RNA sequence: GUAGGAUAGUGGCCUACCAUGGUGGUGACGGGUGACGGAGAAUUAGGGUUCGAUUCCGGAGAGGGAGCCUGAGAAACGGCUACCACAUCCAAGGAAGGCAGCAGGCGCGCAAAUUACCCAAUCCUGACACGGGGAGGUAGUGACAAUAAAUAACAAUACCGGCUGGUAAUUGGAAUGAGUACAAUCUAAAUCCCUUAACGAGGAUCCAUUGGAGGGCAAGUCUGGUGCCAGCAGCC
């Protein structure tokens, strides 16, 4: 206890930060905003849409 | 493939060849009310690797004298020993290896050291000690009794500074027992 | 010409024994405070251990 | 005398090949008879109660072992397994389901006990010491 | 062996003709394997014995065969065609099948886990710095196996043995983690670990168990019950 180790970067510029940093360290500082979504949802409408042709697919995979 | 599947382990020690000898059980009850330990699984544990360190030097002594194996592994050997404090600058042949015993390798135990430097009262009291987070080697705290000082180490011996024998903050009893005396 | 043996005999003695109560004892110290107590009793302190 | 050549390392190497057939272990652990006896190769087997047993001891003691007459689940073979431990019993029951394991011998005969190699280790999903210390019931169905 | 066909190519690989050759107690051929092979695993005077389904390498398979398109690369099966065995739907006219992939279900048995989250790490792939990846990782169950390590420590008093030691559900204050929980930290986001405000111990009920006490083999010629019975007993 009492004493810490960790790994620090300091980018010259935010649009160089936000360039080359991975997307959940920027919503960890904030730059960024979480969006929420499910892997397995998309998977199941990925699906759905691969039986559907033309514009209609669009909405196909909402089911 | 389960990258964790490559972590390799091995075992530390093993049982005795035949479990009801008289004079080899009341041998190891004596080393372990001496020392303080708490089964005879850390006696032999210590007896397993003062025998893999005895073989090690036998195997070495085999060898031809200047033989570049038997020169590097020795000095390894040597040096080991050395920094751990199992054998003086005196005892610098392999010779000396062979006549450890495991009394010398108990001796380094960080409990056996908090008892004979004098802070604590008992080995059993330096154990609890140890084991409540009182003691450290240098700045850090160590919680292990099996812990092995080094020559270099054993003077850096000293209580913990989050400690009430250390520095402040007294433990939840004291302060407690202060909080009711209060009124 | 007896009754010596049978498959109906079964629990016998276990029915016949009388139950006695279990004494309440404190429980001894664990681990190194019991090799403690061991090590003090048979080389500090002090036939067999349970002889009478 | 033993043969010597330099030159017999085949004629030792089929002598002995043919002799280990002499060795009863080695006979056993290589004729593959293991499979066709009542556990097939396995250490525990399941079975059903047939029926309750009582064997006479071996001279020179007298008494009547217990025993249960068991149907093995998976090939039907039909075994005498003790049953340890005193009014143990009085917890198997006709067609109930067992668990049967060796005698420590290696399928021999263990004391007085004539031509029984097997034990029973539970009755009903419930181990037989469980039920002799009460530490756990036998279902009720 | 000669000459051809086929193949990406050599070759009885196949065709026509020709010759009678080829292997074998130095075990051919045939049979068994609860036989994938190896790197290796267990035990270690030396020599040896046993195991190797399983994460690395090589081979084979995708219910059993056979055939084939595409393609640089497949005799591919999360490609197609036919038969065989199973088998879902039907409006009875037809139409669709392949978990020895990740979960999960039935069966089988002595015998083996969640129908979860994620591409953040490692790397692969596509037109591609960006998408995708049940490969892989995280977390859930997990006493396979392995490592460290709590269940108490110290004084006063009383008993004992020689100031020195042991015992006491007698007294006294100190210490602390199991638990609990702000907070921070961790994390792809969570959880766990580490750290740490406020709590958390006297029969410290925060109560250690598994086997044994005739010998092998450490430990009772103690007390009650039974009386070759019940039972114990690896062997005696
Ligand atoms: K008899
Ligand atoms: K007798
Ligand atoms: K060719
Ligand atoms: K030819
Ligand atoms: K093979
Ligand atoms: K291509
Ligand atoms: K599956
Ligand atoms: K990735
Ligand atoms: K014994
Ligand atoms: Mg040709
Ligand atoms: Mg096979
Ligand atoms: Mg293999
Ligand atoms: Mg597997
Ligand atoms: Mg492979
Ligand atoms: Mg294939
Ligand atoms: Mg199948
Ligand atoms: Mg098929
Ligand atoms: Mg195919
Ligand atoms: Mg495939
Ligand atoms: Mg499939
Ligand atoms: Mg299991
Ligand atoms: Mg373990
Ligand atoms: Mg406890
Ligand atoms: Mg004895």
């Amino acid at each position: 206890g009492g004493k810490s180790t960790g790994f620090g970067l300091i980018y010259d510029s935010v649009e160089n930060a936000k360039k080359y940093e991975p997307k959940y360290r920027l919503i960890r500082n904030g730059l960024d905003t979480k969006v929420e979504k499910s892997r397995k949802q998309m998977k199941e409408r990925k699906n759905r849409a691969k039986k559907v042709r033309g514009v209609k697919k669009t909405k196909a995979g909402d089911a | 493939v389960h990258v964790a599947f490559y972590r390799n382990y091995g075992k530390t020690f093993k049982k005795p060849r035949r479990p009801y000898e008289k004079e080899r059980l009341d041998a190891e009850l004596k080393l372990v009310g001496e020392y303080g330990l708490r089964c005879k699984r850390e006696l032999w544990r210590v007896q397993y690797a003062l025998s893999r360190i005895r073989n090690a030097a036998r195997m070495l002594l085999t060898l031809d004298e200047k033989d570049p194996r038997r020169i590097f592994e020795g000095e390894a050997l040597l040096r080991r020993m050395n920094r751990y404090g199992l054998l003086d600058e005196s005892q610098n042949k392999l010779d000396y290896v062979l006549s450890l015993t495991v009394e010398n390798f108990l001796e380094r135990r960080l409990q056996t050291l908090v008892f004979k430097t004098g802070m604590a009262k008992s080995i059993h009291h330096a154990r609890v000690l140890i084991r409540q987070r009182h003691i450290r080697v240098g700045r850090q705290v160590v919680n292990v009794p099996s812990f092995m000082v080094r020559l270099d180490s054993q003077k850096h011996i000293d209580f913990s500074l989050i400690s009430p024998f250390g520095g402040g903050r007294p433990g939840r009893v004291k302060r407690k027992n202060q909080k009711a005396a209060a009124k | 010409g007896k009754v010596h043996g049978s498959l109906a005999r079964a629990g016998k003695v276990r029915g016949q024994t009388p139950k006695v109560a279990k004494q309440d004892k404190k429980k001894k110290p664990r681990g190194r405070a019991h090799k403690r107590m061991q090590y003090n009793r048979r080389f500090v302190t002090a036939r067999g251990p349970n002889s009478s | 005398g033993k043969t010597r050549g330099m030159g017999a390392g085949r004629k030792l190497k089929s002598h002995r090949r043919r002799q280990r057939w002499a060795d009863k272990s080695y006979k056993k652990s290589h004729l593959g008879n293991e499979w066709k006896k009542p556990f097939a190769g396995s250490s525990h087997a399941k079975g059903i109660v047939l029926e309750k047993i009582g064997i006479e001891a071996k001279q020179p003691n007298s008494a009547i072992r217990k025993c249960a007459r068991v149907q093995l689940i998976k090939n039907g073979k039909k075994i005498a397994a003790f049953v340890p431990n005193d009014g143990c019993l009085n917890y198997i029951e006709e067609n109930d389901e067992v668990l049967i394991a060796g005698f420590g011998r290696k399928g021999h005969a263990v004391g007085d006990i004539p031509g029984v190699r097997f034990k029973v280790v539970k009755v009903s999903g419930v181990s037989l010491l469980a039920l002799f210390k009460e530490k756990k019931e036998k279902p009720r169905s």
